[PDB]
């Protein structure tokens, strides 16, 4: 299918093998950098089943503080090479810029490759996003355009997204989503088989 | 609105459209007064025993000439860099600023820092505008997914224990390897001590407050005993941001 899809769930416990393969994966994880409700420990992060979600394609992984190092670890553990690193310069509505040594002007998102992705438009965008802080904890919607231009029309999956992140061509997972909303027939079939009563427990 | 779409449309990097009380500036004055004379030493750093550089340093600025800096125009590999015995000349509490480029260096430079005993505390980005050449497109590294328009300078602390983590300047001319001088202002504004080393500096980077070591320096004036005299008592622990001792 094409229109937004999503699953309220505990991403630790969902059997993501029902979802199929994706050209792009994106994750904005609740790292234990400072333990709020929703945070994952470093071993839980490490044991997520990312390796089944792609055969060839790209992963986008937001990192901050010491997750700059830990996300590099999960990225490599999950089978990816880090081939780029996007920074979003945070500006106000007038395009002026808004870690105990230096104030932070930017957010980091690792870009990882798995396999040999073929047919992608590498090089259309550049590695700097200049955009306007919406609500705190929001990522800039510009990342979806860069991803769409890079891989147009393909299946994508977001992990730890919120309801405002649901997009055409994407399946959004998160525990603050509003139930299950699945349109792709292959997914709806496997979901029914694996979850015949619709609960998601162990 | 969407400056990424705008870059796709026109070739103007999104960072071209970033704009721009207190006063400080007395800190700069204090720094300027506290600065040791500029010292410098031409040395082939591959062939050089690093341990002749004494005393141990409070700050180390490491700017090895990477092949990627020579896109269109001796380069060091991360293999070569990793083998430097940087820990043998760092003070037990000290800081490192390492220019890592924007490719595999962002990973290998972390490996170096850990190998030499630091932990990364800051990631400082030099973001290159292209306001004077919207036309010039970028030759991509095979592995690149995007156009690479920035370089990273990593900060590292070892031991026990203002400015923004961004530098925005216009992209230098092809073949110009110089990093923005603003990195020196960021470093000095930290007030980390007065023993400051710059490895792979050049005639054009020499600066008060700093000891520059590099293979292309044309002149040397370094003398380990002259250099040590600047930090003998009573100046052993000045941050670099206080008044001189009468
Ligand atoms: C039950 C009990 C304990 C633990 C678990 C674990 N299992 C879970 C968690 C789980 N989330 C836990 C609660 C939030 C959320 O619902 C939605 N994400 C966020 O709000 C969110 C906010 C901010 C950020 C930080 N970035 C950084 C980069 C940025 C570009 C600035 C943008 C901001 C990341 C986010 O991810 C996801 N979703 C599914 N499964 C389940
Ligand atoms: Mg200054």
């Amino acid at each position: 299918l094409f229109p937004p899809q999503w699953i309220c769930c505990d991403i630790r416990y969902l059997d993501v093998s029902i979802l199929g393969k994706f050209a792009v994966v994106m994750a904005d994880p609740p790292w234990d950098i400072h333990l709020p409700y929703g945070t994952l420990t470093d071993d839980e992060m490490r044991r997520l089943n990312i390796p089944v979600l792609q055969d060839d394609g790209f992963l986008f992984l937001w990192v901050t503080g010491r997750a700059m190092e830990l996300g590099r670890e999960c990225l490599n553990l999950w089978g990816y090479e880090r081939v780029d690193e996007i920074i979003w310069v945070k500006t106000n509505q007038l395009q002026r810029i808004i870690g105990h040594w230096l104030n932070h002007g930017k957010e980091h998102c690792l870009v990882g490759v798995k396999g040999n992705p073929q047919g992608f438009n590498q090089g259309l965008d550049c590695d700097v996003i200049v955009a306007e802080v919406r609500s705190t904890s929001h990522k800039p919607d510009e990342i979806y355009g860069m991803i769409e231009r890079l891989s147009p029309g393909t299946r994508k999956i977001e992990l730890f997204g919120r309801p405002h992140n649901v997009q055409p061509n994407w399946i959004t997972l998160g525990n603050q989503l509003d139930g299950i909303h699945l349109l792709d027939p292959d997914v709806v079939a496997r979901f029914k088989q694996r979850y015949p009563d619709g609960i998601i427990s162990k | 609105n969407d400056y990424c779409q705008h870059f796709v449309d026109t070739g103007h990097r999104p960072q071209n459209f970033i704009r721009d009380r207190e006063l400080i500036r007395l800190k700069d004055e204090l720094i300027a007064k506290s600065n040791t004379p500029p010292m410098y030493l031409q040395a082939d750093i591959e062939a050089f025993d690093i341990r002749e550089l004494t005393p141990k340093f409070d700050v180390i600025l490491l700017e090895p000439p990477l092949e990627e800096y020579y896109r269109e125009t001796k380069c060091w590999t991360w293999d070569d860099i990793m083998k430097l015995e940087i820990d043998e000349i760092a003070a037990p509490r000290s800081f490192i600023f390492l220019w890592c480029g924007s490719g595999e260096g962002l990973d290998l430079g972390r490996v170096c820092l850990r190998k030499w005993g630091y932990r990364r505390c800051e990631d400082i980005c030099w973001i290159k505008t292209n306001k004077n050449n919207p036309g010039k497109t970028k030759t991509l590294d095979p592995k690149a997914v995007f156009q690479r328009t920035k370089e990273h300078c990593l900060m590292g602390i070892k031991g026990t224990v203002v400015d923004i983590d961004l530098i925005i300047t216009e992209e230098p001319e092809i073949g110009n390897i110089e990093k923005p001088v603003e990195i020196f202002h960021i470093i000095e504004h930290f007030c980390l001590g007065r023993r400051r080393l710059h490895l792979f500096g050049r005639d054009s980077t020499i600066r008060p407050g700093w000891l520059t070591v590099g293979p292309t320096l044309t002149n040397s004036n370094y003398n380990a005993e002259t250099y040590a005299s600047y930090f003998s008592a009573p100046n052993s622990y000045l941050t670099g941001c206080t008044e001189e001792i009468e």
